[PDB]
């Protein structure tokens, strides 16, 4: 395998820009945010007499 | 069921083309295999990957034809040239066939994909639409791929009629005889031709250049729309 | 809208990079993929030259038909390149020579699949009745790319490739090779 791409730098370099236009367009499409998620969800039931 | 049938038919035709260029039953069963085994197939992944039978789906299967018979015709017809050039055996030769265009088959399916996929990423509304397309062709030629190196070979590696060297079949009497007769000196005119436009280059990259021109105009000129509408066979009045 | 529109122009661009991006891994090279990369309007001017004839739009039925046209058409082209080039490679022949001897062996099989699928979509381009608009559609635009790709690209192909090859020769070419 990497006597293979030793052999194929094109190919080497090739799956190196593809892994890269990929982030790339995934930056783009990421939310941004502080934290994830992470307080457990909550439900409450409100009522008045 | 009108798209499901037309299907049904280009199959059939296509068995029809094939029996006149493979000039036997047997091999051109191969090629007319292949292509529903790969369509059942694409129904098999759409259901797990959670699609519906609709008419992108269909047509994406009708599109996906041309994509299946082309790896089933590249790699039977491949053999059948072995078996003329050096007189083998058929599991000689799609032996030796296979191994010499295995690359190609996975390397192409890879570079179809990059055609295909992007598809797959339209946003909203639009998206599902180009999407079902995306999934299914690609689908669709994964399995063709697959099948052309597990299924394919075995067919034809049973199924071919021994060829001997340089039978190209222009001997044979009757119709087939005189295609082959023909398609043998049509083939020299077009490599006598494609060695004369070679010793020029030039005059040949303006007429490109003229057709980008083209396109390009043709192109900007051609509206543009979402779907058709179609005949529904229904309709409304409003009154007010 | 709303809430963005017109997309696929910023898609087809990673497409047409990814696409360059592979055949260069497969032919291990800058310079190759353009010979293969350059069929692709040879088939689009059929496509155009049938939708308007017959009075169509570029609808969602169009556009798909035309990639499959473009397929089709490109993996003929890259098994042309790949023909000739394995003829300068694992045997020892000349650039002429290697273009020459692949194209012949890669006609048969490109008549084959062309008429087979032309043919194969001629019912939808014939079409008529029930689901008749989209068949159509995606009927007429297939069958003028994939007639335009075939006659065009089978004479352009061999031209591509001896281009290509000669503006990115190392003066190690042309003559023949050995061993
Ligand atoms: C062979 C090469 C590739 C081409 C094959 C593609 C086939 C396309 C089929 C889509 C047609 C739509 O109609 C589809 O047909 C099947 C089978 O009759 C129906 O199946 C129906 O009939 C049977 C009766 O025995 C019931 O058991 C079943 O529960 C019911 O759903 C489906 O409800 C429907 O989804
Ligand atoms: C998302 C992460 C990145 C993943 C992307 C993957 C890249 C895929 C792009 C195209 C792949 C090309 O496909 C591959 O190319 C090489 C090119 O040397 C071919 O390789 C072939 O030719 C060479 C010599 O010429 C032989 O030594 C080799 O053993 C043979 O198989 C393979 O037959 C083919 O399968
Ligand atoms: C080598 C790789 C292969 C790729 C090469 C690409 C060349 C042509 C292939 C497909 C044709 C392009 O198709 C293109 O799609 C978009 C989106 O639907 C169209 O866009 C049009 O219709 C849609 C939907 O109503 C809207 O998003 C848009 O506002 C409008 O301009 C373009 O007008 C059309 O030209």
């Amino acid at each position: 395998m990497p006597n293979f791409f030793i052999d194929r730098p094109i190919f080497a370099w090739v799956i190196a820009i593809i892994i890269m236009l990929a982030g790339g367009l995934a930056i783009l499409k990421l939310p941004v945010a502080q934290y994830p998620t992470i307080a457990p969800p909550a439900v409450t039931i409100s009522a008045s007499y | 069921h009108e798209v499901v049938k037309t299907l049904v038919e280009a199959i059939i035709l296509v068995f029809l083309v094939m029996y006149l260029f493979l000039q036997n039953f047997r091999a051109t069963l191969i090629p007319t295999i292949a292509v529903p085994v790969v369509l059942l197939g694409t129904f098999a992944v759409l259901a797990a990957f959670g699609f519906s039978i609709n008419t992108l789906t269909m047509f994406g299967m009708v599109l996906a034809i041309g994509l299946l018979v082309d790896d089933a015709i590249v790699v039977v017809e491949n053999v059948e040239r072995v078996m003329a050039e050096e007189g083998l055996p058929p599991k000689e030769a799609t032996r030796k066939s296979m191994g010499q265009i295995q690359g190609a088959l996975v390397g192409i399916a890879m570079v179809l994909s990059a055609v295909f996929v992007p598809m797959a990423f339209f946003g909203g509304s639009t998206g599902a639409i180009y999407r079902q397309f995306s999934i299914t062709i690609v689908s669709a030629m994964a399995l063709s791929v697959l099948v052309a190196l597990i299924l394919t070979p075995a067919l034809c590696a049973t199924m071919l009629k021994p060829i001997a060297k340089g039978d190209h079949g222009e001997g044979k009497k009757g119709f087939f005889g005189w295609f082959n007769r023909m398609f043998e000196k049509s083939t020299h005119h077009y490599t006598d031709s494609v060695g004369g436009i070679l010793r020029s280059t030039g005059r040949y990259l303006v007429l490109y250049l003229i057709i980008v021109v083209g396109m390009a105009y043709l192109f900007v000129r051609l509206p543009s729309s979402f779907l058709p509408d179609e005949d529904q066979g229904v309709f409304m009045t409003m009154v007010q | 809208e709303r809430l963005s529109g017109n997309q696929a122009p910023s898609l087809y661009a990673i497409s047409l990079i990814v696409v360059f991006l592979c055949l260069a891994a497969l032919y291990e090279s800058w310079s190759i993929p353009f010979s293969v990369m350059l069929v692709v309007p040879l088939g689009v001017i059929g496509a155009l030259l049938a939708a308007t004839f017959r009075g169509l739009t570029n609808d969602v039925y169009f556009q798909v038909g035309l990639l499959t046209t473009i397929g089709l058409s490109a993996k003929n082209a890259i098994l042309i390149v790949e023909f000739a080039k394995d003829l300068m490679d694992k045997e020892g022949k000349g650039l002429i020579e290697a273009t020459l001897d692949a194209v012949r062996m890669r006609l048969r099989p490109i008549l084959m699949t062309s008429l087979a699928f032309i043919l194969g979509v001629m019912p939808l381009v014939i079409s008529t009745g029930a689901g008749s608009g989209a068949q159509n559609a995606v009927g007429t635009g297939v069958m003028g790319g994939m007639v335009t790709a075939t006659v065009l690209a089978i004479f352009f192909v061999p031209v591509f490739f001896v281009v290509v090859r000669r503006r990115f020769s190392r003066k190690n070419e042309d003559i023949e090779h050995s061993h």
